[PDB]
């Protein structure tokens, strides 16, 4: 029953290729509801999911006016860090900024988020008292000195615990027959000979909602953590992931195997052995 | 909803 | 400058059954900075039609993309997915295998 928003920003500059390019997109858990790019042919915020198309024109216009304004902003910023890094002007760069709000299984404001990357490294966090500044190196140190003198951290704390949790617990509300609904995996064990003396057993997690999942193999009930091959969960495209992992085993030994699975959407965690 | 302002690093 | 080569997994949306409707996935992920190429290929050769995912960010800050075209698995018929980025020395072609 824990929730939580996050709006992820990428800003990429692009030499000789015009000017950087922003994109904003917006998730609650797993689900994408909204985008802009400033690459599209007429940019504005679009909706990616079914139940925020309800909000106004109101709602989509400040959306815009905000990522527009974003969009000159980090252009100015990448100016920034180049200078700062004594970077040359020919190089690709790109900032990266995470933020939003997590809520507790009661709806309460767990904690805020606000972090931001540049070429893909830790540059500037918020801290969890959303008062305070971790900068990452001397660079980092002149935006927090920045953003000291214009009061940042008291405009998103107030964000952070005020609109941050009263929107995600609009969105939660308005797509609750799906933002507020799991999925459960569906699962089976698939078995493969290598050769002669070994063969693969595989377990399956399919269809399931929110992606968070554990799959694990165990050998005469202790876990095979090593030895187990875990692909990264995916997407399958319907708004569900998909999971497997893999242990090859003695053939015939595959009795001693246990496929263990546990989701949000599981009334009793799964034991499965493959079924000959 | 978004953060509504930018601020400059 | 330190860079990230994409993870790449090809699958199907639902379970593969030869002559019927599904969708046919390619997932690249962990991959830094952003640009990237990705086509889906039949018999080798590049579909048309692909459409992808909006680009996000992991907590790592890697990039994670999801492309997707509609197909009909048959048994004789070889799909893969074909991948570029700055960190590969040449497109990395990985094939569609239906138990994977």
């Amino acid at each position: 029953g824990s929730h939580s928003m996050r709006y992820f920003y990428t800003a990429m500059s692009r030499p000789g290729r015009g000017e950087p390019r922003f994109i904003a997109v917006g998730y609650v858990d797993d689900t994408q509801f909204v985008r802009f790019d400033s690459d599209a042919a007429s940019p504005r915020t679009e909706p990616r999911a079914p139940w925020i198309e309800q909000e106004g024109p109101e709602y989509w216009d400040r959306n815009t006016q905000i990522f527009k304004t974003n969009t000159q902003t980090y252009r100015e910023s990448l100016r920034n860090l180049r200078g700062y890094y004594n970077q040359s002007e020919a190089g690709s760069h790109i900032i990266q900024r995470m933020y939003g709000c997590d809520l507790g299984p009661d709806g309460r404001l767990l904690r805020g988020h606000d972090q931001s990357a540049y070429d893909g490294k830790d540059y500037i966090a918020l801290n969890e008292d959303l008062s305070s500044w971790t900068a990452a190196d001397t660079a980092a140190q002149i935006t927090q000195r920045k953003w000291e003198a214009a009061r940042v951290a008291e405009q998103l704390r107030a964000y952070l615990e005020g609109l941050c949790v009263e929107w995600l617990r609009r969105y939660l509300e308005n797509g609750k027959e799906t933002l507020q609904r799991a999925d459960p995996p569906k699962t089976h064990v698939t078995h493969h000979p290598v050769s002669d003396h070994e063969a693969t057993l595989r377990c399956w997690a399919l269809g399931f909602y929110p992606a968070e999942i554990t799959l694990t193999w165990q050998r005469d009930g202790e876990d095979q953590t090593q030895d187990t091959e875990l692909v990264e969960t995916r997407p399958a495209g319907d708004r569900t992931f998909q999971k497997w992992a893999a242990v090859v085993v003695p053939s015939g030994e595959e009795q001693r195997y246990t496929c263990h699975v546990q989701h949000e959407g599981l009334p009793k965690p799964l034991t499965l052995r493959w079924e000959p | 909803l978004p953060f509504d302002r930018t601020t400059i690093m | 400058m330190i860079q990230r080569t994409p993870k790449i997994q090809v699958y199907s949306r639902h379970p593969a059954e030869n002559g019927k409707s599904n969708f046919l996935n390619c997932y690249v992920s962990g991959f830094h900075p952003s640009d990237i190429e990705v086509d889906l290929l039949k018999n080798g050769e590049r579909i048309e039609k692909v459409e992808h995912s909006d680009l996000s960010f992991s907590k790592d800050w890697s990039f994670y993309l999801l492309y997707y075209t509609e197909f009909t698995p048959t048994e004789k018929d070889e799909y893969a997915c074909r991948v570029n980025h700055v960190t590969l020395s040449q497109p990395k072609i990985v094939k569609w295998d239906r138990d994977m």
